[PDB]
């Protein structure tokens, strides 16, 4: 089995940039090694097969490089749309081997959050559990904090929280978190609140509700 | 190695379903679907390329200027069961190998 | 014209067989080879096998001993069967057809978009859809609670609304059951006579919900 080696795992790049992606093979398997191409939520895509051929529907700004043992793929200017996972794969010799990939990410300028609290539902109260959430909409970097109070006590460990995958045209994240709470412990209290600290808060943001007003 | 593209395009495929072909006396033949060595029976199959469609994007990267270009098929011989008569043969078949652009002068 | 898809049931019980079938399109079976590739969640790729033109396999030796790929030219179909299946299996199953310029050299042109396998002995659990509606640029959605196994699909207007969408990841619960959120953004004057439903489709409890949001 021929093992493929992709550098860097992960890379974040602004648009405009230059990327260059390697691919390194145990053994040397001379022109056949193909580039694939997986979007969020995606099967992989062909670009480029026999270390350099373009595929159907490709752009111009990628190609492929190398022979034996060494590669690389580039993307001379770097587009929003070009968020993925990178995958080189070897046709040398059964059985076909791909390498680990290289998650490509975009470098934007700073978007604060948009902020929304959601009650729980009065269908999901007859059940006896209630859930808060939380939407942090279309901000830019991914790192985020969201702190819940209930009453004006932080809460912790009763939320999880998602992050969506970098967004292809404005290159900003979305992130929703959840508060679980039983009924009874729901109903103890009026004040229910979230709070986001993000980069491009100045102050952080607070959105409430009181129970029993929705 | 260095080819992002090809002057040409074309088409390569397993073929199953070969009933016809002209062997290397320019005659029309009979292609056998099954085959055999001392033990077992093979479903005769041959692998194909050909030009798709056109004959391209005129071949691509020709200089236009000092030259009229069209892509081709050209062809391989391959071994293959077939019949001539009453007999079973073991002939050389013609069948489609490559798309490739041949030249003109202006 | 190309088209793949792979079909099967997102859970099957440790030490069963594991079946998927793969429906196609666009091209002939007998001219085009089939591979069957894996992706374990949040990880990379792993070719499992092959069914060449002429009805010939070969299989990854790391799963060889439980691999069978077949065809079917009659019903358009490939099938893959993984025997004496562990979580080391579950994965996205992809069909990929194999595409040549000339013997020089082979590629996956055409993948399906793939099916999720999971493998547990725990039950397949239908989910229970929540609206999310503010209290008083405005967000609307619909929650998606204690479902098992994944994944669910969440549409909104039956496709027909896409623009400002976000269905985020499934987080897994302390119950061992799943729960999403997806969310709509809308501009504040844009209801009236606007109606937002949420279709939310479970395959492997064969639950199909459609949640109406109300401001």
């Amino acid at each position: 089995d021929i093992q493929m080696t992709q550098s860097p795992s992960s890379l974040s790049a602004s648009v405009g940039d230059r990327v260059t992606i390697t691919c390194r093979a145990s053994q040397s398997i001379s022109n056949n090694l193909n580039w694939y191409q997986q979007k969020p939520g995606k099967a992989p895509k062909l670009l480029i097969y026999y270390t350099s051929r373009f595929h159907s529907g490709v752009p111009s700004r990628f190609s492929g490089s190398g022979s034996g043992t060494d590669f690389t793929f580039t993307i001379s200017s770097l587009q929003p749309e070009d968020i993925a996972t990178y995958y080189c794969q070897q046709e040398h010799t059964l059985p076909y081997t791909f390498g680990q990939g290289t998650k490509l990410e975009i470098k934007r300028t700073v978007a604060a959050p948009s902020v929304f609290i959601f009650p729980p539902s009065d269908e999901q109260l007859k059940s006896g559990t209630a859930s808060v959430v939380c939407l942090l909409n279309n901000f830019y970097p991914r790192e985020a904090k969201v702190q819940w109070k209930v009453d004006n006590a932080l809460q912790s460990g009763n939320s999880q929280e998602s992050v969506t995958e970098q967004d292809s045209k404005d290159s900003t994240y979305s992130l929703s978190s959840t508060l679980t709470l039983s009924k009874a412990d729901y109903e103890k209290h009026k004040v229910y609140a979230c709070e986001v600290t993000h980069q491009g808060l100045s102050s952080p943001v607070t959105k409430s509700f009181n129970r029993g007003e929705c | 190695h260095r080819g992002e593209f090809s002057v040409c395009d074309s088409v390569s495929v397993w073929v199953g379903d070969k009933t016809t072909a002209t062997d290397i006396k320019g005659k029309e033949v009979m292609v056998l679907g099954e085959v055999n060595i001392n033990n077992s029976v093979f479903k005769q199959y041959f692998f194909e390329t050909k030009c798709r469609d056109p004959n391209v994007d005129g071949c691509r990267g020709i200089d236009s200027k000092h030259w009229n270009s069209y892509c081709t098929t050209t062809h391989t011989f391959v071994k293959a069961l077939t019949m001539d008569g009453k007999q079973a043969a073991w002939r050389f078949i013609r069948i489609d190998t490559a798309c490739v652009c041949v030249l003109s002068r202006k | 014209q190309v088209q793949l898809q792979e079909s099967g049931p997102g859970l099957v019980k440790p030490s069963e067989t594991l079946s998927l079938t793969c429906t196609v399109s666009g091209f002939s079976l007998i001219g085009y080879d089939l591979n069957w590739i894996r992706q374990p969640p949040g990880k990379g790729l792993e070719w499992i096998g092959i069914i060449w033109g002429d009805g010939t396999t070969d299989y990854n030796s790391a799963v060889k001993s439980r691999v069978t790929i077949s065809k079917d030219t009659s019903k358009n179909q490939f099938s893959l069967k993984l025997s004496s299946v562990t979580a080391a299996d579950t994965a996205v199953y992809y069909c990929a057809r194999g595409g040549y310029w000339y013997a020089t050299s082979y590629y996956f042109d055409y993948w399906g978009q793939g099916t999720l396998v999971t493998v547990s002995s725990a039950s397949t659990k239908g989910p229970s859809v929540f609206p999310l509606a503010p209290c008083s640029t405005a967000a609307l959605g619909c929650l998606v609670k204690d479902y098992f196994p994944e994944p669910v699909t969440v549409s909104w207007n039956s496709g027909a609304l896409t623009s400002g969408v976000h269905t985020f990841p499934a987080v897994l619960q302390s119950s061992g059951l799943y729960s999403l959120s997806s969310v709509v953004t809308v501009p504040s004057s844009n209801f009236g006579t606007q109606t937002y439903t949420c279709n939310v489709d479970h395959k492997p409890s064969n639950t199909k919900v459609d949640k109406t949001v109300e401001r």
